[PDB]
């Protein structure tokens, strides 16, 4: 399982706004599922351990 | 004379209303 990285974690949590921009979109104007999950899982509580887990989550909606 | 509130990532931006949700619940001993 490889998590190769970049040292500066500074600029590349950007995208992640972006992604979590898009899947809001996503659900607002296509209504698949409940949006509490969203809510539960905040990038701003910094809960968010690994990033991947919650792209792959995103991109599962796909 | 209170103890310090667990602020949980919910930064509070001078005169802006927010929402604060610690999933604790000793806090609302305090309450």
């Amino acid at each position: 399982v490889v998590h190769e990285d970049f040292q500066v974690t500074e600029e590349v949590k950007a995208l992640t706004a972006e992604i979590v921009k898009t899947i809001r979109d996503i659900i607002a104007l296509n209504p698949l599922y409940r949006e509490s999950v969203l809510q539960m899982m905040q990038a701003g509580q910094r809960v968010v351990d690994n990033p991947i887990y919650l792209s792959d989550m995103g991109a599962a909606l796909t | 004379h209170l103890p310090l509130i667990a602020i949980t990532r919910n930064p509070v931006f001078p005169r802006f209303i927010k929402i604060i949700e610690v999933k604790n619940k000793k806090l609302v001993e305090l309450l």
